[PDB]
């Protein structure tokens, strides 16, 4: 539903939301720079990897405005940077999809509609499969009637999914994690009047987008070793920075 | 060294 008794931690993360035009408006304006454009490729292909880099710039500052993580050290927080980038930016994108939802297409942080018939014929199959697979999640998501604060409330317990051992501030995190785990519970039995284990589900949803995100690392992956990445870009370091 | 370790370091 809406919220008469809603958890302190999800309502001072919808309080820590961005706005959503202003950062369209932002990565707008950092696509409008000019660049030096590769001949041998589609200048489409590093606007778009630009514009992911600037999406993933806008979700790290986000991060830096989080409770308990702005509490961390440097460590810390590139080890979990590090670890939930794409699991952030496909569940980001995701999102989006659900918000604003035209079954026909999908739609970007920039504003511009992709129609499925475009990417069907005009991308590979692992990127198609991708985006299928993201719109079958998205489909999913729209069935369990997600909200905003189960949306923020997930956003937090991505961001601190993670084992203990890879971290120095161990208890910290984990009363952040029981925390979060807490106020999702919480929210979702007292707020869905269907049945099912909203909980659970939105968990199994957390588990297919973290596999989603390892496709989508895979994909970024397979445009690297071709050079087809545009130099210094920051989705490429996320993705070369070593694994925990 | 790493644009990550710039933007965590970067003025709030
Ligand atoms: C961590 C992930 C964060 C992502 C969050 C943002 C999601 C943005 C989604 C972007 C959708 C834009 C799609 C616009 C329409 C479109 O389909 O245009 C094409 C597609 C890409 O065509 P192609 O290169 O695949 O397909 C190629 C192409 O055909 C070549 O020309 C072939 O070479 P060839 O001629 O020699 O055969 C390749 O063959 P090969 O396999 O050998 O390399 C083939 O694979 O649009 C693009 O340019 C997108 C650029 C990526 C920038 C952002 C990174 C996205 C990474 C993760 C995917 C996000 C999907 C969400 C699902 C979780």
């Amino acid at each position: 539903s809406g919220g008469p008794n809603v958890p302190e931690l999800i309502l001072q993360l919808l309080q820590l939301e961005p706005d959503e035009d202003q950062v369209r408006a932002r990565i707008l304006g950092s696509l409008q720079e000019p660049t030096k454009s590769r001949p041998d490729q589609p200048a489409a292909f590093g606007l778009l990897c630009r514009m992911a880099d600037q999406t993933f710039i806008s979700i790290v500052d986000w991060a830096r405005r989080c409770m308990v993580f702005k509490e961390l050290e440097v460590a810390d927080q590139m080890t979990l940077l590090q670890n939930c980038w794409s699991e952030l930016l496909v569940f980001d994108h995701i999102y989006r999809q659900v918000q604003h939802g035209k079954e026909g297409s999908i739609l970007l942080v920039t504003g511009q509609e992709v129609e499925l018939t475009t990417v069907a014929t005009q991308a590979g199959s692992l990127l198609h499969s991708l985006v299928l697979r993201a719109q079958e999640l998205v489909l999913q998501l729209l069935a369990l009637q997600l909200d905003r604060q189960e949306f923020v409330c997930l956003k937090f317990i991505i961001l601190f999914s993670l084992d203990l051992k890879f971290l120095n501030n161990h208890i910290l995190v984990k009363d952040a994690q029981e925390k979060a785990n807490a106020a999702l519970l919480d929210y979702t039995l007292c707020h869905y009047p269907h049945s099912g284990d909203k909980f659970q589900q939105l968990l199994l949803c957390l588990v297919e987008v973290r596999a989603l995100s390892m496709q989508a690392k895979e994909y970024l992956y397979h445009k690297h070793l071709g050079n087809e990445m545009p130099r210094n870009n920051l989705l490429i370091e996320m993705l070369q920075a070593k694994q925990t | 060294p790493s644009l990550l370790k710039k933007l965590l370091l970067a003025p709030a």
